[PDB]
């Protein structure tokens, strides 16, 4: 059976203010429903989730959370903004789906401190921010997604971007590119060609055909479009160069999206 | 890998191909070959070397062979001995 | 290797009449499709499934069902209305989806009568019903879904309703409140509060996040909202209490709706 | 990890050609989205999907291929179709769906050709085609997917048709009678009947049921229909009769589409 | 002994269509000569040389490939332009001179397909092509020039260039800056200036010196003026910076021409 909570007052929601979703620690929280109003998505910027002071997740906004729920077509309402831990997507391969989807709830179990950090832009007409806890069982962090911002220039032609961070043991569920002059994109790792050179048109055709929804100026390789957790790229510590070449049309500075998942630790990525 | 030691290979390729054009029968080597938009390719990664297991096995088993030797050998040279 | 059947004629089909769908014993129904015309589904009341002449579910009118079917989004089409005893949004845990589904198929076998009794309202224009069956290999009653109808009058403030039947064994999948002013509910087991009060707003949200509709005039809360049946209620003897804290903003008589479930039994519920 | 590709570019591509994409063997094939313009899915006929020079499956034009995409409510695309040999409506009974799905990729391990061809019509604006390949590790040919088409005339009235191949071992996940003018149908196999005669609306209403599109001037007979491979008519080499009485309302030519299953054979069906 | 072939017809060569020449596999490719009427070079658009697919070399126009022919003073002839893929000013340093040319020969063995595609403008008054090759014995791909398009804006002042793509392993024979304001500019790798800020006037004469033509409105940096492949730029690895200040009068978009070389690879630049 599981716990639907109302979670306390969230301590000072107010314009220009810093506030935190300080969550109790003992069970694990699957979802995680905030309900805003009197300020827009864009307006709560950076977004963090901590765990025990350390970052495992970040939105530049909570716009880019509306959008993740949005691309896998999760149930989107006006007015709240959800939090998904398990991943309703997610296909057992030798596990139920079930045990697969629940395997990255967020299980608090040895830990001293999570938080959902975030800013209240100084333009928020009248913030008011509540949030409501799905919980089961309390388990371990264990496996969880780790969403990574990385900024880099694109240019007009072909970029190369092979700085990616690689965490031993980690996978990568998907990249996002966000950009709006990105025409094809190249996927390779240790010369092996994974994602041939697509062109967006091709790229996003693959994307819809598995339920996906395209996000607007955005570049998106799912690694996991079935849903199997096996698909995803394995951050094994043999990989000697994890490439991608961008073909852009225009010269801008690309906001990458990394959507790591591992095992947290509390001295790991 | 070494760009001037590949380039060297370019280098020397290129001799290979003057000795066949230097005689006739180059020439003739070099007929059948056509023209079509037909290729059988197979590019694939190939593994190299191993050591270490074939070795502490192919230890194991002489080591205990000639082990077992020296006991003949010996109990032969013990009973030389009984025959004195 | 499924079998679609035509069932027999409906006997006696007209206005005011008191019919009743007899079911050949010996193999299983997992859906029954019931066509209707010159008749309301409204106008079809009490509609009871009986198994050996014991009520199994029941339906105040066949409008129920369509709402039953429309909250998890289920086919719904005009002139038909299907009885569906496997469960499709059933998951599996350490079984697979599909066995979890079946489970719920109405088995035959054991059974000396099989019926779907049902009233014709005597204003029905000219009624005219049919069935057809999507049967497959036979099967013991076995683990089904227990439709329960009860009568509570509500306040303007809070009513609490602690008086549901807790019949030894079985699972409560889901409680549905019907009535137009209910704010809020919360609900508990043993002081334990496994439903906070959650606002409608709130409920609602989190209902629809799991692809479920909300029903009109309803306040549902669905203990099974992942497809898993362990999230269920378990209906444990040594439960004291199951409480039920409704907020209206009306004073009247709510119908609520309780789907139990649980081993089928000649003497059981 | 999936291996995203651009096929080879497509020879000798113009109206009243014959072409064909002729498959690298080596890996599986899970997908093949093929890109038109210039040109009509119905101005791509006879397409035949040839392992080592034998036929699998057959399309008498390309927009049966789109039409046999839709009925499954799979994400249909102006200007690009895809061959899905991987079933995505797979459900596992005693393995994953995954499994169960990815079980009919068209592995080529074996093969000495995979080839995928047809003609473009004469009528052809200027025609414009290109393949991108959707593979996997390589596996033997094994559980696929054969398309076969039939002729047969229907009257008024009603026609019979029991002379449809029954490959042994072979299964049949579900049969499409292509005609204007069909009412009901009835299917039988050794004087059982597994599908009562059915009204057109009645199997269509099943059909939906399922999350299945009707098509035009089609009526369906789908032995799949929970996703359950073990549902399809199994050809086992006993039975006697094999048969489909089919209650018409026109004369007509009706193409009967049969979608056959089995593990492929160079020698076999 | 080489082989003089004239190449088989270009299929569909009207204004305004997109052809292709198509090179059978299996030899070496030192030179195609291809003759053209009723166009203009500079009508014969988007010309790429690729190699499996992949684009070896680009001309925005085939006036470009003109260009480069005349600015190493190779023979020109109005209604014929020469694809010069053996290099006739190389010179060889520990090997023959007929070996360094030779050794940039177009080599298609364990190629799949080898192909020259174009556009032909819409204004073309009545285009007519035909191609004829010098080949010799076949060969790898190996030892290739890749010319690569690149556009960047230039101020009236000075413009820096550090994005230029360094693969690997590959080299630079000379790099083309197409403007008509350009006065001055300066190279250098990692601080190390290897051409100081010279004049254009004083660079042309360099580039004269050493039998070269100066291209209108074009800078050119020759790497490779004493025909020594050694003396080109070795993209190394450890190479941080690779700079270009531009000291132009005019604030225009340029066209950057890079002559990168390389052993080719199915999976290299
Ligand atoms: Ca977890
Ligand atoms: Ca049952
Ligand atoms: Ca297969
Ligand atoms: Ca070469």
């Amino acid at each position: 059976m599981r716990s639907f909570l109302n979670l306390n007052s969230i301590p000072n929601v107010a314009a220009g203010n810093s506030c935190s979703i300080k969550l109790p620690i003992g069970q694990t929280y699957e979802v995680i429903d905030l309900r805003y109003s009197g300020v827009t998505p864009s307006q709560i910027k950076n977004v963090r989730v901590e765990l025990d002071g350390r970052l495992l997740s970040t939105y530049k906004t909570l716009n880019d959370l509306i959008l993740e729920n949005t691309r896998h077509k999760r149930k989107i309402k006006a007015g709240v903004v959800s939090f998904h831990f398990v991943r309703p997507e997610m296909k057992g391969v030798n596990v139920t789906d079930l045990v697969q989807q629940r395997m990255f709830a967020l299980g608090t179990v040895g830990l001293t401190t999570c938080e959902i950090k975030f800013d209240i832009d100084e333009a928020a007409a009248g913030p008011k921010l509540s949030a409501i806890a799905q919980k089961s069982v309390g388990t371990a962090p264990s496996w969880l997604t780790m969403r990574r911002n990385f900024f880099k220039q694109l240019n007009n032609g072909t970029t190369e971007i092979a700085d990616l961070p690689r965490p031993v043991g980690y996978r990568i569920a998907a990249i996002h590119i966000k950009a709006a002059g990105v025409d094809a994109v190249e996927f390779q790792i240790d010369g092996t060609k994974w994602r041939d050179l697509l062109k967006k048109a091709d790229n996003d055709y693959i994307l819809e055909q598995y339920g996906k929804a395209v996000l607007d100026n955005t570049y998106t390789i799912d690694f996991m479009l079935e849903g199997d957790v096996y698909q995803s790229v394995l951050l094994d510590q043999m990989i000697q160069d994890l490439r991608l070449k961008i073909d852009s049309t225009m010269d801008e500075q690309a906001e990458i999206i990394v959507e790591y998942m591992g095992v947290w630790s509390r001295n790991g990525f | 890998t070494g760009l001037d030691a590949l380039i060297s290979g370019w280098a020397r390729v290129e001799q290979i191909k003057a000795a066949k054009a230097s005689t006739g029968q180059g020439r003739v080597e070099q007929a059948m070959t056509p023209e079509l938009d037909n290729g059988a390719a197979v590019v694939v990664e190939a593994p190299k070397k191993a050591a270490q297991p074939s070795e502490t096995l192919v230890f194991g088993v002489p080591q205990k062979t000639l082990l077992l030797g020296f006991g003949g050998l010996l109990v032969l040279g013990l009973v030389m001995r009984g025959n004195k």
